[PDB]
């Protein structure tokens, strides 16, 4: 089992430092890898570390920009990137490449890579200049069926979770992936399909949740 | 140096998904893996080494390949097997994963368009929202028309993830314009040109 | 200074012989392309040879290069001599004069006694049940080491 750190929002200039809590007892001989994926592009391998010997060797792309270190006092391996960009705004996972004791690795100091059976939960890190802002929530009101939505606008920190009707209504609801405006504040809308004749039957209310800004809102939705 | 193909795959449950993973320079077949990644979850290990199934991996998944070329295969396509599949070499490099999709019959888009509300007009910014609901396949085109005139550069299009229950996407387009320009144009239309549609649908509303 | 331990270990069979660290051929130069962990020589007592260069220079490379070597000639007494290490495959190796009263190859001062050292048990597993006595003897210089005897 590999635990990870919390979602961190940092300015592009500054560095990020995300941990990885490791379960097993042979921590000295664990070889641990960090690697990430871009919202558009595929996976790519950054590098792997050895805690007892403190030896890493990394891909050609991040050889200079990233530094990996580990402290075995606490069963955690750390991950640090200097001068972030928007190119590096992505999701960062932790994987156990292998155990040195039975790995059959450690050739020429540099560690080789083995399959990563356990994988960390992942740590998103939003790298933008724009400062944390709360989401505005407007109503999208309106044979066939009906459609009524909730629009959640102008929020910089993302994770955004929308609920409907005290989280008591689950069927045919959609809440889109965030879109990033040129301003650098995300936006998304939570639509649902009901019966074409449930519209005047029952009150609809969307329940938006914004963790990083500590905001929360109930908004009636009627024409 | 890993070349996957195809980019996307779309098959119906009970079909045989076959996906290649190639190398420019030959790999020792020792060090090559496959992974099943689900959004909001952590990537899962399916094959470790060569033609070996990891633990907690149903019999349907099957590794193969030696030398430069490699293949994952599934004979029984169950309905959770439709995540993105990365392959990887150790030593280490990945490929751009393949997307495994749910073949369904064409379903046209239920289409709805919403007015920007008064609570948003009094705030100075206006935004219309068109809605393609419970349709398949994903590819679509929502052209905006304001005052019978074709808008460009103002829109954005977020598309949802493939539905697990009924295997239909939903798309929403969002036109964003100043209030001043909003108050100055009448005919706020939205045009859907989907493959399930004989003529293009257009729902609209007048300010 | 720990950068002078040669670390080339090809355990392609998954034996696990590297756990200990984490927890008739005469002595000569041995290229460190084939060394897994410490290289101990026993002049009359244990010494920790590190990855050197051919002219004696200590290289802080973990033994990565083709011309990183260990130097076992250079520690011989002007006497009895032996060294040991773990090559990459995990097989223990030995260098020393051929043998009765005469000492063994690598760490066997006696046919039945061994110079106890920090990686003795890793290099020689069968020696666990051997109990230890303390010894202090001149052979121009005064040495102090421990004996692990059959
Ligand atoms: C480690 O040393 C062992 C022997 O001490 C090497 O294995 C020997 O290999 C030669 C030729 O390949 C054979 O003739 C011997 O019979 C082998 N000895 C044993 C005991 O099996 C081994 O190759 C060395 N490791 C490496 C990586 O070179």
């Amino acid at each position: 089992l590999l635990e990870q750190s919390g979602a961190e929002v940092k300015k592009p200039g500054s560095s990020v430092k995300v941990s990885c809590k490791a379960s097993g007892d042979t921590f000295r001989s664990y070889v641990i890898t960090w690697a990430r994926q871009a919202p558009g592009q595929g996976l790519e391998w950054m590098g792997a570390i050895i805690p007892f010997f403190g030896t890493t060797n990394l891909a050609q792309k991040f050889q200079g920009r990233v530094t990996i270190t580990a402290d075995e006092s606490t069963k955690t391996v750390y991950m640090d990137l200097s001068s972030l960009r928007s190119d590096d705004t992505a999701v960062y996972y932790c994987a156990k490449a292998g155990d040195l004791s039975v790995g059959g690795v450690l050739a020429g100091g540099v560690p080789h890579l083995r399959h990563f059976d356990p994988w960390g939960q992942g740590t998103l890190v939003t790298v933008s200049s724009a400062s944390t802002k709360g989401p505005s929530v407007f109503p999208l009101a309106p044979g066939g069926t009906a459609a009524l939505g909730c629009l959640v606008k102008d929020y910089f920190p993302e994770p955004v979770t929308v609920s409907w009707n005290s989280g008591a209504l689950t069927s045919g609801v959609h809440t889109f992936p965030a879109v990033l405006q040129s301003s650098g504040l995300y936006s998304l809308s939570s639509v649902v399909t009901v019966p074409s004749s449930s519209l005047g039957t029952q009150t609809y209310i969307c329940n938006v949740n914004h963790k990083p800004s500590n905001t929360k809102v109930d908004k009636k939705v009627e024409p | 140096e890993l070349t996957q193909s195809p980019g996307t795959l779309s098959l119906s449950p009970g079909e045989r998904a076959t996906l290649s993973c190639r190398a420019g320079q030959t790999v020792a077949s020792n060090s090559l893996a496959w992974y099943q990644h689900k959004p909001g979850q952590a990537p899962r290990l399916l094959i470790y080494g060569a033609s070996i199934r990891a633990s907690g991996i149903p019999d349907r998944f099957s590794g193969s390949g030696s030398g430069t070329d490699f293949t994952l295969t599934i004979s029984r396509l169950e309905p959770e097997d439709f995540a993105v599949y990365y392959c990887q070499q150790y030593g280490s490099t990945f490929g751009q994963g393949t997307r495994l999709e749910i073949k369904r019959t064409v379903a046209a888009p239920s289409v709805f368009i919403f007015p920007p509300s008064d609570e948003q007009l009094k705030s100075g910014t206006a935004s219309v929202v068109c809605l393609l609901n419970n349709f398949y396949p994903r590819e679509a085109k929502v052209q905006w028309k304001v005052d019978n005139a074709l808008q460009s550069g103002n829109s954005q299009e977020s598309v949802t993830e493939q539905d697990s229950k009924d295997s239909t996407y939903s798309l929403s387009s969002t036109l964003t314009l100043s209030k001043a320009d909003y108050e100055k144009h009448k005919v706020y239309a939205c045009e859907v040109t989907h493959q399930g549609l004989s003529s293009p649908v257009t729902k609209s509303f007048n300010r | 200074h720990i950068n002078r331990t040669a670390l080339n270990c090809n355990d392609s069979l998954q034996t696990g012989f590297i756990t200990s660290l984490f927890y008739p051929r005469p002595c000569d130069v041995v290229s460190a392309r084939t060394v897994c962990g410490p290289v101990y020589c026993f002049t009359p007592s244990p010494v920790v040879v590190g990855t050197t260069d051919k002219l004696g220079i200590p290289t802080y490379n973990w033994g990565e290069n083709e011309t990183d070597v260990f130097m076992l000639e250079s520690l011989r007494p002007p006497g009895w001599f032996g060294c040991t290490w773990m090559n990459s495959t995990g097989f223990t190796k030995t260098c020393g004069a051929p043998p009765p009263t005469d000492g063994g190859s690598g760490p066997w001062i006696t046919p039945r006694c061994l110079v106890d050292y920090p990686y003795r048990l890793w290099h020689y597993p069968c020696t666990v049940n051997f109990t230890l006595h303390k010894v202090r003897m001149f052979v121009g210089i005064e040495h102090r080491f421990d004996a692990a005897c059959n």
